[PDB]
């Protein structure tokens, strides 16, 4: 029953600025065969469907910004957002695909 | 060009059953996973479970808040997403977005725009 707490629950910024959030593991989420952390972010702006951000806990998707880093291996992960834009604005979730697959209870943004 | 279209939602009451559609496009439908996640209004996201893909066996796994009642299946001829509820108890309530999933990046990479699912007496 893997439980991934996130950190902190809200976090208010001001344009531009540079945010950091916490994603913590029950379980590592290291698979030993492909050298590979299970786990993917998720960007969720308010009333629009989720969209992926990273997986295997670095690896940026295609057409993510580059100010969007990921880091982190076994429990414990975090997401970068360097210069964070007006259009960051939204939840962040973290999710363990480690076995079949969980979420966080996710990292609300905001922006002032 | 990548789409998933959910439909079926509206109100209904608990116990009861309902029927969610996710028409695919722009991809092998087969090539893929196919995962429910729900996400009750003002809370977080859900994953109620996938339907992998060909060379898997479009075998199905489910999460233990939804295993029992709810039943996912696929059309890949018509590539097509079905999520089949039952008993919509009070918590079933809310959006439901298909994606795309798979153990090639082993996230859900495409997601639906969603539908709203509200049980009212
Ligand atoms: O349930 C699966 O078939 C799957 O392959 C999904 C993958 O994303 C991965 O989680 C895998 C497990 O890591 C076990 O190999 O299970």
């Amino acid at each position: 029953d893997i439980v991934l707490t996130q950190s902190p629950s809200s976090l208010a910024v001001s344009a531009g600025e540079r945010v950091t959030m916490s994603c913590k593991s029950s379980q590592s989420l290291f698979k030993s065969r492909n050298q590979k952390n299970y786990l993917a972010w998720y960007q969720q702006k308010p009333g629009q469907s989720p969209k992926l951000l990273i997986y295997w806990a670095s690896t940026r998707e295609s057409g993510v910004p580059d100010r969007f880093t990921g880091s982190g291996s076994g429990t414990d992960f975090t997401l970068t957002i360097n210069g964070v834009q007006a259009e960051d604005l939204a939840v962040y979730y973290c999710k363990q695909s480690y076995n079949l697959r969980t979420f966080g209870g996710g990292t609300k943004l905001e922006l002032k | 060009e990548v789409k998933l279209v959910e439909s079926g939602g509206g109100l209904v009451q608990p116990g009861g059953s309902l029927r969610l559609s996710c028409a695919t496009s722009g991809f092998t439908f087969t090539d893929y996973y196919m995962s429910w996640v729900r996400q009750p209004p003002g809370k977080a996201l859900e994953w109620l479970g996938f339907i992998r893909n060909k060379a898997k066996g479009y075998t199905v796994e489910y999460s233990a808040s939804v295993k029992g009642r709810f039943t996912i299946s696929r059309d890949n001829s018509q590539s097509i997403l079905y999520l089949q509820m039952n008993t919509l108890r009070a918590e079933d309530s809310a959006t439901y977005y298909c994606a795309r999933d798979g153990y090639y990046v082993d996230a859900m990479d495409y997601w639906g725009q969603g539908t709203s699912v509200t049980v009212s007496s």
